[PDB]
RNA sequence: UGCCUGGCGGCCGUAGCGCGGUGGUCCCACCUGACCCCAUGCCGAACUCAGAAGUGAAACGCCGUAGCGCCGAUGGUAGUGUGGGGUCUCCCCAUGCGAGAGUAGGGAACUGCCAGGCAA
RNA sequence: GCUCAACGGAUAAAAGGUACUCCGGGGAUAACAGGCUGAUACCGCCCAAGAGUUCAUAUCGACGGCGGUGUUUGGCACCUCGAUGUCGGCUCAUCACAUCCUGGGGCUGAAGUAGGUCCCAAGGGUAUGGCUGUUCGCCAUUUAAAGUGGUACGCGAGCUG
RNA sequence: UCCUCCUAAAGAGUAACGGAGGAGCACGAAGGUUGGCUAAUCCUGGUCGGACAUCAGGAGGUUAGUGCAAUGGCAUAAGCC
RNA sequence: GGUUCUCCCCGAAAGCUAUUUAGGUAGCGCCUCGUGAAUUCAUCUCCGGGGGUAGAGCACUGUUUCGGCAAGGGGGUCACGACUUACCAACCCGAUGCAAACUGCGAAUACCGGAGAAUGUUAUCACGGGAGACACACGGCGGGUGCUAACGUCCGUCGUGAAGAGGGAAACAACCCAGACCGCCAGCUAAGGUCCCAAAGUCAUGGUUAAGUGGGAAACGAUGUGGGAAGGCCCAGACAGCCAGGAUGUUGGCUUAGAAGCAGCCAUCAUUUAAAGAAAGCGUAAUAGCUCACUGGUCGAGUCGGCCUGCGCGGAAGA
């Protein structure tokens, strides 16, 4: 007979690129993600694609803050 | 008037408790009060023949261990899911 | 033929049948029909083992069926090559792990409930056993 | 220093609700008046302003209570990394890691900076 | 300024036939046969609802279950495309047994004669004609019986066409 | 050709004529900023007015919304004005 | 299709991407040669991480069974209105399962990064010369698909084959053991083996099997047999034999034809008593009829029925 599926897309290569304590030079993408699964914290910016880019050549560190426990991404400064 | 002669477990884990269960024995534990939970090892065919009596699951037991007497009830018990036997019994020290 | 009503998706994957069961203790009834073998029961096999079991206990008493199919089985027709899509759904199976209490029964004596599950278990492709409601 | 209270946090349900009680000189809340500053897709209800008669009702803070939420062992069970095995659509043994659910149980948060009140 | 959508777009611009066929390759890839498989087909069992004047089990066995076989229809594409010739008939066969006949038994809802169903048994036996290319089928008339299948759906360096 | 989910075996990637759906746009505000605001659906009471319009109160909590499929996100709202 | 002398060193790929491309080719991945570089890299321990799979759970999205409460709904009954009401049943509550496109939970591993020690012929990276290859095969694990069919197909990852001889699996690329520089009429072992073909135990001890099992196969069947855990009935006398009774009014009802100890409904009596069930099946047109149950006599010591496990038996038919 016939089929109606067989269609997908270029896998977007998302996820975290730089993990925990791992020195990142300013402007380095850390998390490439759909929505704000991981939120931007200290010294880390958020782009127009919810890519949290580093902003200060330092470390990383994820956390949980407020009263929603949203992994948060900060940048220890070394 | 239910007396169960038991022992103290000295190895514990997945491999320790499956070796122990193929030797016609099974592990148990006494816990409660404010003290340490004592890991209890006792013979299977006795306690499997005890639990048919309906006053095992309601009235106060005495587990004999180390020469001591410890008055317990029975709180939680694991059947083997397709064999008529046991794996583990929770005894509340009371 | 016990069959789900308005499922999410028509065709699902095959899947493995690993692990132990969940309907281990007899909850609703007094006597149960527990599985020992790992197989799967179709909706025609649940319903044939129920007619052979309702009949022996002449209808008074009460019977609980602890399994429902909710898994579709596709089937390629004859004289059809491989490929060209998944097959169309023909029947619905329930997956049975060892230990699954299949049927239960209450309101009949201990020997008629014994001598009705054996007439029911001859209709099942899995090896079952007889269990009774145990305290705790 | 000790209580009460207000701002700003730390933390993020052991901290949340429910239920019972409780507080006004301070503070806070409602409250009083609005022609104006400003304000309502109508309405000073809100926002805003000018004041202080009244009440602690609401709300808020504190207290008490486990009725729920939540926290939560030890033991066992499931799973599985590596190496062997079997009556091999599934399992077992040696070894390492070892949950989830449930049980005992805990639990009516704690705490920093400043300011005001009141007692010392 | 292009559904250059055959969307990394061969040209601005392009459909068919070949049984008159031809060349280069391929068992990398189909038809035949073999293999693997057993969905299917076929044979045997399991449960026992019911039918059988009553009585499930003389006989039949629903709803469902478990197998065997490799005989069907298929799946796959492993051998063969530097060639494994094919349907049916002829001639000659050969083995299996799931036995059609003959032979020996059990049960019978078996008086006898004749059956039904079942187990044991492969020694030998196992029609001629009408029609059709037919195997099958139908028909006429026999026979103790006119068995079912494997053998490249046996058999074209044996014949036929 | 492109996008979303699963298969995909908890980094990314991953195939089949595998299982499901969508795109070939819209918008000069539906973009920017500042200032405010909080849904869905039931419940009762209420003129025409009913299962359902608007009004009021309660329960409820984001089960709503998001120009458009699906996933991730969203109260500081990215939702509404 | 074929491609002609020798030795030495290293030694792949059958992948991705694009292609009027799919059996071709191009870049990249893997290979080789040369040059240049950083404890560069690999293993491990320790530390920082991110998950969301296996499992689990059912708050959500869907499915699902049971009971309770229950709107509504449905049946039938009434005189503009409702009354009786054999039934269907949402939201909640309590219990119960299921999910690749469910998640209020959540591993192992794997991965990224940092520190440190040992080890490894720099094993690492970058650039330059030359390639080949882009038909993969099987096996384990995780899956899709198919029939939880195929020496099927399609990805993931590891191994072997390819391109790897040797020993083993009777023979058997792809399985188990193990990686062939050369020679020796030397020794130790692995997988697998030790009665003969055929090198080595007719080894020692302790059980099992009667089937040629071992040396094919299921549901299911059965006083085959060995070990175990509990029971019932028993030398105030059982179990199987062997002699008596095995019944009285119950033609009891039932639509009023008959069910009658043994038909549908049933209750499931109570006297007579050591003992009889208003009957378990055999008789029947309904009865009549043999019958054990339930009782002693006799008898003389254990017997019966379940369960868990070891090994066997049947189910078992091909050219």
């Amino acid at each position: 007979g016939s089929t109606r599926n067989g269609r997908d897309s270029e896998a977007k290569r998302l996820g975290v690129k730089r993990f925990g304590g791992e020195s990142v030079l300013a402007g380095s993408i850390i998390v490439r993600q759909r929505g704000t699964k991981f939120h931007a914290g200290a010294n880390v910016g958020c782009g127009r694609d919810h890519t949290l880019f580093a902003k200060a050549d330092g470390k990383v560190k994820f956390e949980v803050k407020g009263p929603k426990n949203r992994k948060f991404i900060s940048i220890e400064a070394e | 008037m239910f007396t169960i002669n038991a022992e103290v477990r000295k190895e514990q884990g997945k491999g320790a408790s499956r070796r122990l269960r193929a030797a016609n024995k099974f592990p148990a534990i006494i816990y409660g009060g404010k003290e340490a939970p004592l890991a209890i090892e006792l013979d299977h065919d006795k306690v499997m023949n005890m639990q048919a009596k309906a006053e095992f699951y309601s009235e106060v037991l005495t587990i004999v261990v180390d020469g001591k007497e410890i008055k317990v009830k029975a709180q939680d018990v694991q059947r083997h899911p397709y064999k008529p036997k046991l794996q583990h019994i929770d005894f509340v020290r009371a | 033929m016990l069959q789900p009503k308005r499922t999410k998706f028509r065709k699902m994957h095959k899947g493995r049948n690993r692990g132990l069961a969940q309907g281990t203790d007899v909850s609703f009834g007094s006597f149960g029909l527990k599985a020992v073998g790992r197989g799967r029961l179709t909706a025609r096999q649940i319903e044939a083992a129920r007619r052979a079991m309702t009949r022996a206990v002449k209808r008074q008493g009460k019977i609980w069926i602890r399994v429902f199919p909710d898994k579709p089985i596709t089937e390629k027709p004859l004289a059809v090559r491989m490929g060209k899509g998944k097959g169309n759904v023909e029947y619905w199976v329930a997956l049975i792990q060892p230990g699954k209490v299949l049927y239960e029964m209450d309101g009949v004596p201990e020997e008629l409930a014994r001598e009705a599950f054996k007439l029911a278990a001859a209709k099942l492709p899995i090896k079952t056993t007889f269990v009774t409601k145990t305290v705790m």
